[PDB]
């Protein structure tokens, strides 16, 4: 009840082998009372718990309107993830409630959105893209840029290419480009090379970025060079987390002047927060 | 608050009547010059005048090794192992330790109240004792010398007894129940208490303002002092595991031989240990030893806007108990420039 | 049932005995089947294919070399148990040549078999996971066995014995009497048995891996107490004898 | 927080470009040696270095004479008179005044948010300036010398210009829009800022720890110094009407000449006025002048648990602007014992 | 909406001349939504506002179960209340929401109550008495002691004496006594001397006191001398109030160690607060 570390039971509905090193899972809580009331903001993460192994955070990549269901794109890079990869549909896992503050979609209405995803961080941006598509009336033209580096690692490439015609019909420019695949029959170039061709009007554009922070400096410079508003830039950064309620102490960012904690002051940050305290990147 | 005078011939009698309520935790001798909070059986072994405890009084509320849950893999369920605790009376908590407990309350009871911490914080009586500054204590620099809230009794030492400030409820209940042993204060003891407080303030080794440490620390993030002191550092985590305001811990899973039963264990983990800031792929956000050292310094020199105090309470446990004798206050004043003054 | 084998090299059998002194071994029989535990079982098959091999003891014989190679060929996950199998143990403390030791002990006598200089198991075959200690703690045995039975693997520990020394509340020997306690460089898991009982740690579980064993600072703090460089070097390498990092780290601080 | 340096040849340029955002309230001279926050039109008349303002900067948010409602008796209705206010930038708010504004925010935005105060606190930009202590300021005693939050731009004076610390997105946007006029700081100016801060800390007249004033104040409520200073007191309320952290006010009803046009007027009121603590039947809960004097002293020496700071910020307006020259710090140290040393 | 100084219109349904110096009024809000949704705790005061004169605090003396109706016993001793005394039934005045913390009635279940009222302070004690009577199952035997000093000053004397015969059948020993006038044919003496006749068991009794604080010391001594628990004693004190929301600053009580404000830290206090903070009386 009042225990903050408490969990809830959830069963995997369907497993979807996304790529070689990533896998997509579908979840629904066993308790109907939790299923009918559970909700989240796009950008909030979930403390997935394998019984007897450990707890790991995975960002929700589903539409919040679909109550009782959510998807978690997990890559096998370690112990808990390796155990997770062996989980079959119709198996049990303990999941904790949503944590952190999602992307500021409530403040966003009507303005153009530049959703630029790099590498693994596509999942929160996939969630905000699905949220925007589910309420397409209250948003302008949106550009979703998802990039990778090995060609085959374009997450949800089939889903985006299937919706490409409808996206072009609905004033949506979804762009997928590779960084280190000259032989791949597609788009070559960094995400900065493709945000110059953005349909969004810089005067009234909100920008959401996710992925590796080493390209954050380059994308910030490219966005600010084109006149995009620095007051409407938001990013996501990851650190070690074991609690999600602000008591673990592992996810500490910033300096003494501003010592933010990601589980309570994020994981969706602001541009002036990023440039204000060095070491966030 | 009421001021109740306890003559020195009734101190042990009051402690014996205090043991009626519940278990008493007071600082006792554990080695030649080491103090720790051990459970009291014989009252005469209590040392009233002690410099500092090897473990802060946070071990009663934030236990050093706590079993959170016990689980069964088949039909996956976690059962929280929480046991009812009788009201325990923690006797001999310094002002710095009281402020540390307040800081941990602001950390652990905010937004999401930790059940394990709250159940033990709601059933504890903190008795504050006026300390005397040794060569390490600098509670005046961080402003933790005197406290107003958090204590149900404050034993201020007097030449002819102990001055007891009740301050909070249930302190009134204890004092009123044992009022036979208690007396009433007048100016005779008030002047002596004021003189003792003046002597205590004057006995501090350090007296300077530390207003702008949090700002200047970011300008000098790449000082050679960090490299030198980190190379002197041993990376043993004693400075954090004995710290009263370190909220960090490590969660581990242990599974029994049957493969179906086990439990989840929580213990204090420091920055100096490698796996505190590690992510997948072997990437560490503070890889080098100086990086973790500076991270600890910056984190302890942060600002808590809930109560306006820096997380460091100036107890001096980190500098005293460091095997390499790395001075925290010396390093931080060298950041200001009180030791070098090159620019 | 996981197929588990315990292969005995030159050892004191302390690790096997500690695995036998825990009453939880009765619960391991239902969940797993043992192929090679000779000290306990007589019908043990010494050449059967196994899943997890718990290797005990150091390599001090050519027969042991071919035995550990056969183990590596006939096992999926190879687990080195104890200081003897993880880092050579106390069997590799002396740096004198094998011929010198043979002349000192046995003189001119000759045996049918062939001896060998003691070396850790990691020098010959690829070990996957370790259970540190001398003997390994029953906590470590429980943890590693249960994690293997679940289907995952235990993680390497990087925290010193000082962690459990400060959690349990035992007084610090180094800060009080200045005795040579190897706490800040040796992995935890023994719950600070030696500083708890008032004796300095002697490197019972080996030096911390991943290059987070700062021998230079510990050598400096030992030197400040008055110990000579050779005394500090001899105090270390008691169980870390075949570690090439220690000599360089100490000579750096004594350069 | 970013550190942006403003060379002294661009200070007036920045002020002129800041006047674009909205109305500018800066300290200008009203008399020979009296400063006040007057709305500025010509930038050259601004006094950058000034001791203190005759009225605290709370008059912008907590207005001196404010009309709450206008009412009509027939069909009884109160219409709140609230007008939209453009974002005004308050230039030259000292650290003590910044903490006073924070204290008034805690008083006026807790539980029941005051709409009049909130609507003006939302649309105000606070610019902090590192002042120099004259012979009255004792902000270090009450720990209000350096500000962490509340300000947008902090103008720290430099020999070659002004060091601007930015701590909010509004300040970031304001600085970035005129980044052409701004430069980047290196160690050359950081050392000068360090030296200036050291000089500022060393220039304070009073340096003592005011730890136990709150507790000892209750013990010495019967002090004859209270009677003597009260008989010296004139009871004019200047010490409260100029105080930056006095939340008290008086509510009065004014009815127009005939029938229905009213306004409810709110103005600052002080303890020294008779009707501040009056109830029916002529009973006053602080009847004598010494009673109200002690009430003011005790109230200013209260404790704000939301911030950890006593309500007095040490600005020194009460001791400097008092016509009878009644010392505040002098009286407090008389109570503390640093001025009397009797018992 | 968010204005804290906001008021609500209310019509005085019926006036009732309680005594020569006091008058009882019946009120109901004009807005049906406010009337149906209004609620209060026994002991919370109301900021009655006469348009064009001022605002005065009067404690509610009605049962909170009866939604949409409350009573205010007001005495004429000054300007605003003199204007109040001339209000005819059906007229309209302005009122603000309930303020302060009422008597801890919710924690007083399952134990005897000793309600001792002196002088004017009968009204909040009348409110808690009516709340207990309407919820007789939660409480044990109760003793309502209402006292005055001039015989005719006994507030609600007729109502209490009418219910006296019925109250004696419900273990309710309501006692009325006078202090100064001996000519009144009834009980004589100070309120303290009639608490020795209290039916409440001191081990399991909560006590509520109201009225002039000059008799507070005597009643405290009498209660503690008879073995009543000091931890179950609660009193009401009044100061000057002009806002009721903590900004007026007139209702300041205590010392530097404990500087309470009545509108936020009361107006219902505790015995240890009274004895640990001199100057409250
Ligand atoms: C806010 C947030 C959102 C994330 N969202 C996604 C997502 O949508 N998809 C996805 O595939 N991955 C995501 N990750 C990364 C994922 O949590 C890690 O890959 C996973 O925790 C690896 O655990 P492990 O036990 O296998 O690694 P190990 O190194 O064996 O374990 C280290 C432990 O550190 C903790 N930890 C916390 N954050 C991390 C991290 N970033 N990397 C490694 N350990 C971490 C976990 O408790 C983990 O068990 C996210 C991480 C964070 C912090
Ligand atoms: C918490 C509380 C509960 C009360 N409950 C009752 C009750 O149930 N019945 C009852 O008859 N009276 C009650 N009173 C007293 C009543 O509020 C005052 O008599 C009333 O304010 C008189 O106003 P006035 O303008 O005539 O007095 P004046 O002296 O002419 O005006 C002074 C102003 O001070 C303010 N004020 C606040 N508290 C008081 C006070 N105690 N005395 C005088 N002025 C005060 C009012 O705004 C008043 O207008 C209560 C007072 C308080 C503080
Ligand atoms: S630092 Fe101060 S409060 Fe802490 S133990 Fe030392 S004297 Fe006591
Ligand atoms: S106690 Fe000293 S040596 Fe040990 S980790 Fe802390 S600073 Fe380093
Ligand atoms: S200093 Fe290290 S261990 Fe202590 S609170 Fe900060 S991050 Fe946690
Ligand atoms: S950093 Fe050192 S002095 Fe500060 S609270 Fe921690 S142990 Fe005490
Ligand atoms: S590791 Fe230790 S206990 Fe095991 S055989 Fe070797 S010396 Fe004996
Ligand atoms: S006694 Fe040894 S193990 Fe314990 S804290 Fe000291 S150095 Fe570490
Ligand atoms: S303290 Fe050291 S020597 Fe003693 S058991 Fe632990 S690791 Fe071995
Ligand atoms: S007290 Fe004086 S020196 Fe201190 S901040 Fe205020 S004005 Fe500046
Ligand atoms: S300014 Fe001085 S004289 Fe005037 S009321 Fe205040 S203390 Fe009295
Ligand atoms: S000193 Fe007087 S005027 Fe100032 S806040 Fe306190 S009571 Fe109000
Ligand atoms: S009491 Fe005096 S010094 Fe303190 S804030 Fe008020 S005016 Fe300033
Ligand atoms: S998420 Fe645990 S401390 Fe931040
Ligand atoms: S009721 Fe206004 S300040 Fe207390």
């Amino acid at each position: 009840n009042d225990n903050p570390y408490a969990l809830h039971r959830v069963k995997v509905l369907k497993v979807y082998s996304l790529t070689e090193t990533e896998k997509l899972f579908l979840f629904r809580f066993e308790d109907p009372e939790l299923a009918e009331k559970w909700t989240f903001k796009p950008g909030q993460f979930v403390q997935l718990t394998i019984p007897g192994v450990g707890e790991v955070p995975i960002s929700i990549c589903s539409s919040p309107m679909r109550k009782g269901f959510f998807e978690l794109c997990i890559r096998k890079a370690g112990r808990v993830t390796t155990v997770v990869h062996r989980l079959k549909p119709g198996d049990t896992v303990l999941v904790r409630g949503p944590y952190g503050n999602g992307f500021p979609v409530d403040e966003w209405e009507g303005m153009d959105l530049l959703l630029i995803a790099a590498g693994l961080g596509t999942a929160p941006l996939r969630s905000v893209f699905l949220y925007a598509m589910d309420n397409r009336w209250k948003y302008g033209n949106i550009t979703f840029i998802n990039t990778a580096r090995y060609g085959k690692d374009l997450l949800f490439y089939k889903e985006l290419e299937a919706m490409k015609d409808l996206a072009e019909a609905e004033n949506v420019k979804i762009i997928q480009s590779v960084t280190r695949d000259p032989n791949w029959p597609g788009l070559k170039g960094r995400p900065q090379q493709f945000i110059v061709e953005a349909n969004t009007n810089p005067k009234n554009t909100a920008v959401a970025i996710c992925g590796p922070p080493r390209m954050y400096k380059s994308v910030f410079e490219a966005l600010i060079n084109y006149g995009y508003r620095p007051e409407n830039i938001f990013v996501t950064l990851e650190r070690r987390m074991k609690c999600g309620i602000g008591k673990c102490g592992h996810c500490n960012v910033g300096t003494s002047t501003s010592w933010k904690y990601i589980c309570k002051d994020g994981p969706v940050f602001t541009y002036f927060d990023i440039v204000s305290t060095p070491g966030l990147l | 608050m009421r001021y109740v005078k306890l003559p020195k011939e009734n101190t042990y009698e009051f402690l014996e009547r205090l043991k009626d309520w519940g278990k008493l935790y007071a600082p006792v001798k554990i080695s030649d010059k080491f103090y720790d909070f051990r459970e009291i059986d014989d009252v005469r072994k209590i040392e009233f005048h002690y410099n500092r405890t090897i473990m802060p009084p946070k071990k009663f509320f934030f236990k050093p090794r706590e079993k959170l849950f016990e689980f069964d893999i088949s039909k996956p369920e976690y059962r929280e192992v929480i046991e009812e605790v009788e009201p325990f009376i923690i006797f001999g908590v310094h002002a710095c330790d009281i402020y540390g407990l307040k800081i941990l309350d602001t950390v652990y009871l905010d937004e999401f109240p930790d059940k394990y911490y709250k159940v033990r914080r709601e059933k504890g009586i903190i008795i504050g004792i006026s300390c005397m500054p040794d060569e390490y204590c600098f509670c005046n620099l961080r402003e933790t010398d005197f406290a107003d809230d958090g204590f149900d009794l404050f034993f201020h030492e007097l030449p002819d007894g102990w001055l007891v400030r009740v301050g909070t409820p249930t302190g009134h209940r204890l004092v009123d129940k044992n009022i036979k042993l208690f007396e009433e204060v007048t100016d005779k003891d008030i002047c002596a208490f004021r003189d003792f407080e003046k002597r205590r303030q004057q006995a501090f080794k350090y007296h300077e303002d530390w207003g702008n440490l949090r700002y200047l620390l970011e300008l000098e993030m790449e000082h050679p002092m960090w490299d030198e002191e980190a190379d002197k550092c041993l990376a043993c985590g004693i400075c954090n595991t004995t710290c009263p305001t370190c909220r960090c811990y490590e969660v581990q899973d242990i599974v029994n031989l049957d493969g179906v039963t086990g439990y989840r264990e929580r213990r204090w983990d420091s920055c100096q240990f490698r796996s505190h800031g590690l992510v997948a792929g072997g990437h560490n956000f503070r890889p080098t030893k100086k990086d973790r050292f500076r991270n600890r310094y910056l984190c302890k020199n942060a600002y808590n806007e809930k109560l306006g105090l820096s997380y460091c309470v100036g107890c001096g446990r980190c500098t005293a108990f460091c095997p390499a004798n790395i001075s925290f206050v010396g390093n931080l004043r060298r950041i200001l420039g009180l030791e070098e003054n090159k620019c | 049932k996981v197929r588990i084998g315990f292969y005995a090299l030159t050892s004191c059998y302390g690790c096997q005995l500690q695995l036998a002194m825990m009453d939880e071994l009765l619960q391991l029989i239902p969940n797993a089947e043992i192929v090679c535990w000779f000290m306990i079982d007589r019908d043990s098959i010494e050449d059967e294919k196994v899943d997890i091999a718990f290797i005990e003891g150091s390599v001090s014989t050519e027969e042991e070399v071919e035995l550990v190679k056969k183990i590596r060929e006939n096992a999926k996950i190879v687990v080195a148990v104890g200081a003897c199998a993880v880092q050579g143990g106390v069997q590799s403390w002396s740096e004198k040549p094998l011929e010198e030791l043979w002349k000192k002990v046995y003189g001119d006598a000759k045996v049918k078999f062939q001896p060998k200089k003691a070396e850790p198991v990691s020098k010959y075959i690829k070990v996957d996971y370790n259970i540190y200690g001398c003997p390994p703690e029953k906590k470590d045995f429980l943890y590693a066995l249960g994690t293997f039975l679940i289907g995952s693997w235990p993680e390497d520990i990087d925290y010193p014995v000082c962690l459990e020394c400060r959690l349990n509340g035992h007084p610090c020997i180094l800060l009080e009497k200045g005795e040579p306690c190897l706490g800040p460089v040796t992995r935890a898991g023994c719950n600070a048995r030696c500083p708890g009982f008032g004796v300095a740690c002697i490197g019972c579980r080996g030096a911390i891996g991943y290059d987070v064993a700062w021998f230079d600072s510990l050598a400096k703090v030992f030197k400040e107490k008055g110990m000579t460089k050779e005394e500090i070097i001899e105090r270390m390498k008691m169980f870390n004898g075949h570690d090439e990092r220690v000599e360089k780290m100490v000579e750096k601080i004594f350069s």
